[PDB]
RNA sequence: UAAUUGCGAUAACGAACGAGACCUUAACCUACUAAAUAGUGGUGCUAGCAUUUGCUGGUUAUCCACUUCUUAGAGGGACUAUCGGUUUCAAGCCGAUGGAAGUUUGAGGCAAUAACAGGUCUGUGAUGCCCUUAGACGUUCUGGGCCGCACGCGCGCUACACUGACGGAGCCAGCGAGUCUAACCUUGGCCGAGAGGUCUUGGUAAUCUUGUGAAACUCCGUCGUGCUGGGGAUAGAGCAUUGUAAUUAUUGCUCUUCAACGAGGAAUUCCUAGUAAGCGCAAGUCAUCAGCUUGCGUUGAUUACGUCCCUGCCCUUUGUACACACC
């Protein structure tokens, strides 16, 4: 009864949309799996090779639907964490630009995302439709 | 009608209107504010007076300015004060009074904004009151 | 004759004492930290807190 | 009992709370009576509390700290070590997990058992270097019980399989049941060892 | 590592005769009562929470809260 | 009649207000239409420095502050009223800028 | 910009103050408005000095050609008195008494340095009422620090005046603590 | 361990070289017509109850 | 702390010595009367003077005081 | 996770690539035990071989272990990035290697000896046994026992 | 009492500077003034879901009004207010209530009569005397040096691990800084794994970076209790920018060894509530580099609400052959 992606907040929505992208079969993977750290400030790449890219795509789609158009730099800032710089104090280090750029380009290629006249990219009509359907299915499957 | 609430620096502005029992926090329902331990801290300004006790009021709040628990405190204060204002202006002054009594009998800075502000940090030492260390001898 | 000094303390100095140390390159001052403290209130910098 | 409903989806797990006797989210609060008459008004059960996060003014005056809920006293005591400084959310998660562990192992009204353990671990007499045997105020008894429980939990969860929640919960069980195999009770016994030799 | 790394079939009857003698089961309890090492204890308790006599109390992570069937 | 925006910046609050408030009456005496005076937040130019010219004594830092305050108004007036309102405002110490 | 623009205006004010104090000392300078103890040599020989100063200031600042009670004033006058020759203690006493009879509510002159070779002492002359310090010192006090360069050594002279709060004519007209009632 | 509970009826003042111990007159709940002075380190207010192993050992001021 | 100075106490005495048939034991009326008959040039000092005069008048109902 | 009785397919401490491997640790961190191979390199090579990451070298396979050895000794050919290896343009060849054996230490010794024999500042500091990477011995690394 | 703050006692009375008072700031103000350089609601530009219409919702020249949220001007409020008790008689203090806040409301700026052989001539085109002065101790250029290592000391970051590490995953700040004589903060696309470069674009600034999409932290999994997967100390190989110049690692990046550290002796520093501590942010130095400092904010305790045991200083008394005053 009038459900959006703002009725599953943080974990079940991601576990639902990543699984949906897995079942969809469309890969959109540029080959970065098992080769990249997902940021310059980490120590090791994600544990499971199958799933991290799809979860990245799920996160960026959900973020760009919950808020307005946002850019590769904004996603890099959001996904960049701290870094053990040695014996120096920890520091915020931005993520790998290429991975976020390629995830957004993959979303554009699928067509769920369009550009904005001011800069950045916003979720498309079909993208928002798919995300709302995913939310409704998540509510109807696991409360 | 409209109220605001703060704990340290986060301000939450809540609009309460005649609607159908819809209480939002940032677009998500009150079940998913997700501090994952203060999900009952946010429930408190509604569970206190009554189980639901309100299916005719709609509260939409938007919070920014502080941290996670600061914004939780800000929203739980703002929605309670919005409820107080709504009863003050429309429902009844008596009803406002008995719900203020319950709010003050469970007072958690729910109605009065906390005045604890970070004190300015002075030269010669990290922190406002702690000073650097000297051994000299 | 003269090697380039387009950067650094050979490039910048206090417009008053010509000191390369204590220079305040903030807000467009380009003036030393000691000349600043001496002739500060004449610039508009007051002591309030 | 009269399950009122509003528009937004919310479970009855919170909606069943205060129509009956006021209670915690999982554990009975009204069936809690301190086993002594000295520490009364130094614990802060009855009133009951929704969760141990009453972030209020409690250090302005001398005895305005004593009116803090005993669960939040426990959380604030776990709030130490510098590495665990801050992280009140973490500390309250451990405290909730300990409450669940006390429920599962010898439930015994877990908050009532915790207040009984604190009363039993409050050192009744100490010594001051003048060494003279002096008596302990009930506030000091409560504070030392909380601090000893926390430090024992820390020094037991150090270098072991058991997690901090599990070890603090088990130690609280020993303290409540009255065994001298617990670190807090053993330190209380050390403090009480100078009772005749320094009197 | 030092005991019961992956096998846990030297005493393979202890995968069933474990409910009694203690009302609580956890990742630490598995390492403590000479039964399971921590290299697979989480999934060994996952199996028992999926089907068995222990029922979980929450969606706990980094910890476990299980109680026997009433 | 043309539309203009008048901007006042200063450090002296007394003269800044003495100008921004007579502008309102100068407009009303000719019965003009204007958006109210807006106060863009005062910005402090606080800068910390070391008191002594050397390295002796306890580490004591003193800050100097320059508070800059500045307002803006929208007005609609002919060229004659525009030149009049920009000519009366020659108060020494407040910077006044008129854009069209 | 705006912050940079007004900072530039402030340093330009400091430049004007320093240059005018150094150059127009012989005319008895007090502060840039310009203000001199006598307003007649400001015009001089029907504008010659001021025209020369305008030309110099234009050349420096890249400008278009066509676009008694003061603490600093008395400090520089007494500097001139010491430099051209007068007893130092007598000069300080004369300055303080002159400021005192000129209506000022309090004066203090401190002279430090090598009067005669020693370990350099500080000789003071304080008369009337003085408050130091607080906010009211910025409110009503005029202070000046001056360096006297004689043939031997340098003397530091600090002159402080507590101007009469009654004859203020701007801002508060009495003391912050002054409480007076009528009956 | 003998157990007897009493209630403070008079706080005298601070005590000791460092000022950490405190003399308090305490009246026993049982046989209330008897007030003895005790040394306590933690804060004590009125109508508060102390527990003491020994009954009659008059703790005097600690200089 | 919360102790009053001479410039407040003696001024309050000077007001009350000639304005007893005057401002009552109410702090608001006392402070407004301070604005009325006293050219006190600070809100802080005005409030302090009003409070101390209020205390003096309140304690005068329990017996005359010195001075 | 599964029926792992493995009466005959469980391995204790084994032998692999000139270094004993502890059989009670997983494949990544047990391959990290060999001098020359670390955590992330082992993770990348194991995910390239597409073996299960959640099992240990004791029960993983017996032939894919030699496969992992082969891909480690031939990194550039068997799906490994050139930037992901420790040695490009070794001293004289310009092609990229990665010594994963009991030879990376030997390569380091040879680098040190040639850098010393070429009579460089780094070489003479290395011969003197002091810090060479600009580190300060005034107060730090003093005893070095 | 923070106070020579005040009460009181009293050959004193009445006073003055300093302290207070003053000002700055951080708290509040459903009160006034005004806001597409800020924010909120009613209408068309609203695509999704649900279809009796309701939730998120873009539309920055898309109209209207408003100022509750933000801003800043006049002003208001707190003055310890009321009530009990303690109070020499009072200054004050203690509890509760109200309060926006009751430890000077929190924190600072200013801060006297004076003294130091305290530091600075290595800031000053501040300066007495001397030196130097054309093989210069003036200026300037080339290289090093301040970094150096048998050793000792101090302020610090990382640290020694399951309240943890690693991955995703949730996305929350505040002080501010920024180029019109031009290369500053950089948004959005492009390339690159990364560093970094590329097309521009916005900002002379509440407009743009910037909502600083920060960390700490929450959630979910693995790691299993090990010198290990904490630590990246230690060196090598390669990858670029800053820099006319990275050799005597500026710095960042990927890989490679995971070394000491397994809780620290006698000792010893800072500190009483938004303070300790943990965490990060901005600014000064900057052509580039923080572990430094100056401000800022997020999470937010324990103990006590005092004493002279030590340490430091003040006062008083007291001795003096000191008065250049114990050098
Ligand atoms: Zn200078």
């Amino acid at each position: 009864p009038g459900v959006s992606v703002r009725d599953v907040a943080a974990q079940d929505f991601i576990n639902a949309y990543a699984s949906f992208l897995q079942r969809q079969g469309k890969l959109e993977v540029p080959g970065y799996v098992d080769i990249v750290k997902t940021s310059s400030g980490n120590e090791m790449p994600p544990q499971d090779a199958e799933g991290w890219f799809y979860k990245r795509a799920a996160s960026v789609a959900r973020h760009i639907y919950m808020r307005k158009q946002v850019g590769v730099g904004k996603l890099n800032k959001l996904y960049g964490g701290a870094k053990s710089r040695g014996v120096r104090p920890y520091k915020h280090i931005d993520a790998s630009g290429s991975i976020n750029r390629k995830v957004l380009q993959a979303l554009e290629k699928i067509g769920i995302v369009e550009i904005s006249p001011k800069g950045g990219r916003r979720i498309s009509e079909n993208g928002q439709r798919d995300l709302d359907r995913i939310a409704a299915q998540t509510l109807e499957e696991d409360e | 009608v409209q109220t605001f609430g703060k704990k340290k620096s986060a301000t939450a502005v809540a609009h309460v209107k005649a609607g159908k029992g819809l209480i939002k926090v940032n677009g998500s329902p009150i079940t998913l504010v997700e501090p994952e331990i203060l999900r009952f801290k946010v429930y408190e300004p509604l569970l206190l007076v009554g189980l639901d006790k309100f299916s005719n009021i709609d509260i939409r709040v938007r919070v920014t300015g502080g941290g996670h628990v600061s914004q939780v405190y800000a929203i739980r204060q703002a929605i309670a004060k919005g409820l107080v204002a709504y009863h003050q202006k429309y429902v009844d002054e008596q009803s406002k009074n008995e719900l203020k009594k319950a709010f003050t009998s469970y007072d958690r800075t729910l109605l009065i904004a906390d005045s604890r502000r970070p004190e300015p940090k002075k030269f010669g030492g990290k922190g406002a009151r702690s000073r650097f260390q000297k051994s000299y001898r | 004759f003269s090697h380039p000094r387009r950067y650094g303390k050979g490039s910048r100095q206090c417009r008053v004492c010509s000191s390369h140390t204590g220079l305040i390159r903030k807000y467009g001052l380009n003036i030393c930290r000691q000349c600043f403290r001496e002739k500060a209130n004449d610039i508009g910098f007051n002591k309030f807190r | 009992f009269t399950p009122v409903v509003l528009a937004t989806p919310i479970p009855e797990e919170v909606q069943q709370a205060q129509t009956e006797i006021k209670l915690f989210n999982k554990w009975s609060f009204e069936e809690v009576e301190v086993k002594d008459a000295s520490l009364v008004d130094y614990v802060q059960v009855r009133q009951p509390i929704f969760v141990a996060h009453t972030a209020g003014r409690y250090a302005n005056k001398r005895f305005r700290k004593a009116q803090c809920p005993i669960i939040e006293r426990l959380t604030n005591s776990l709030m130490m070590n510098g590495r665990n400084n801050g992280k009140k959310l973490k500390a309250v998660r451990i405290i909730k997990h300990t409450l669940d562990i006390i429920n599962v192992l010898t439930d015994q009204n877990p908050i009532q058992v915790v207040v009984d353990a604190i009363t039993n671990t409050g050192p009744r007499e100490d010594t001051t270097r003048v060494r003279q045997a002096v008596d302990v105020s009930p506030l000091r008894r409560v504070n030392q019980a909380i601090a000893l429980l926390t430090i024992g939990a820390r020094e037991a969860a150090f270098r072991n399989i058991k997690t901090i929640a599990e070890t603090l919960a088990e130690e609280l069980i020993n303290a409540a049941k009255g065994s001298s195999t617990s670190y807090a009770i053993k330190k209380k016994d050390e403090l009480e060892r100078v009772a005749k030799s320094n009197r | 590592a030092q005991h019961a790394v992956i096998l846990d079939q030297e005493k393979y009857d202890r995968i069933l005769k474990e409910v009694p003698t203690y009302r609580y089961v956890s990742v630490s309890v598995l390492v403590d009562r000479l039964k399971i090492g921590g290299s697979l204890a989480r999934i060994a308790l996952r199996h028992l929470e999926k089907e068995g006599i222990i029922k979980p109390i929450s969606k706990h992570s980094k910890q476990a809260i299980y109680t026997r069937a009433t | 009649i043309i539309k203009i925006r008048i901007t006042l910046t200063s450090t002296k609050v007394k003269q800044l207000e003495n100008v921004s408030s007579n502008i309102v009456k100068n407009a009303e005496q000719h019965n003009l239409v204007k958006k109210g005076p807006v106060r863009l937040p005062t910005k402090v130019l606080k800068i910390s420095t070391r008191k002594t010219p050397n390295g002796e004594g306890s580490k004591t830092w003193e800050t100097y502050e320059m508070r800059i305050h500045k307002r803006y108004i929208d007005l609609e007036a002919p060229v004659q009223i525009v030149k009049r309102i920009t000519q009366i405002t020659i108060e020494p110490g407040v910077d006044v800028e008129v854009v069209v | 910009s705006k912050k940079r623009k007004l900072v530039a205006d402030g340093v330009f004010y400091a430049e004007l103050n320093e240059f005018f104090t150094r150059e127009l000392a012989e005319e008895g300078y007090s502060g840039v408005e310009i203000r001199a103890t006598r307003t007649q040599d400001v015009l001089g020989e029907n504008g010659r000095r001021i025209n020369e100063l305008t030309l110099l200031v234009q050349k420096r600042f890249k400008y278009a050609p066509g676009t008694g009670l003061s603490a600093v004033a008395q400090a520089e006058s007494m500097k001139f008195k010491l430099l051209n020759g007068l007893a130092i203690r007598r000069a300080a006493y004369g300055v303080v008494r002159y400021v005192m009879e000129s209506g000022a509510k309090g004066c203090e002159v401190v002279v430090s340095g090598k009067l005669r070779a020693a370990r350099a002492k500080a000789m003071k002359f304080a008369d009337g009422f003085l408050i130091h310090s607080g906010q009211p010192v910025n409110d009503f006090i005029d202070t000046a620090t001056r360096h006297v360069l004689m043939r031997q050594g340098v003397l530091g002279i600090k002159v402080k005046i507590m101007r009469d709060p009654a004859k203020s004519r701007t801002g508060p007209k009495a003391l912050p603590d002054a409480v007076t009632i009528i009956e | 361990t003998p157990v007897t509970l009493a209630k403070v009826i008079k706080v005298l003042g601070r005590t000791g070289s460092r000022g950490g111990v405190t003399q308090v007159r305490v009246e026993f709940l049982e046989d209330t017509s008897r007030t003895i002075v005790r040394n306590v380190k933690g804060p004590v207010r009125e109508n508060d109850i102390l527990v003491l192993m020994e009954s009659e050992r008059e703790a005097r001021r600690l200089r | 702390g919360r102790v009053r100075t001479k410039t407040v106490k003696r001024a309050s005495k000077a007001l009350i010595e000639r304005y007893y048939p005057k401002l009552t034991l109410d702090f608001q009326t006392n402070k407004r009367l301070c604005d009325e008959i006293a050219t006190i040039q600070s809100k802080r000092l005005r409030n302090k003077i009003a409070g101390y005069t209020t205390h003096l008048m309140k304690r005068i109902q329990k017996g005359p005081v010195r001075g | 996770s599964l029926v792992v009785q493995e009466q005959g397919s469980f391995q204790h401490i084994l032998r692999l690539l000139n270094t004993n491997v502890d059989g009670n640790i997983k494949i990544v961190y047990a391959l990290t035990t060999i001098k020359g191979v670390g955590r992330r390199y082992s993770n990348l090579v194991c995910k390239k071989a597409d073996v299960d990451l959640h099992k240990r070298a004791g029960e993983l396979t017996q032939e894919e272990l030699e496969r992992i050895v082969q891909i480690m000794q031939n990194p550039t050919h068997y799906k490994i990035p050139a930037w992901f290896l420790n040695r490009q343009n070794d001293i004289t060849d310009g092609k990229d290697y990665h010594t994963l054996a009991n030879n990376v230490e030997s390569k380091l010794r040879d680098d040190l000896e040639r850098l010393k024999k070429i009579r460089a500042h780094r070489g003479i500091r290395h011969f003197w046994g002091l810090r060479v990477r600009g580190q300060h011995t005034k107060t730090t690394g003093r005893r070095r026992a």
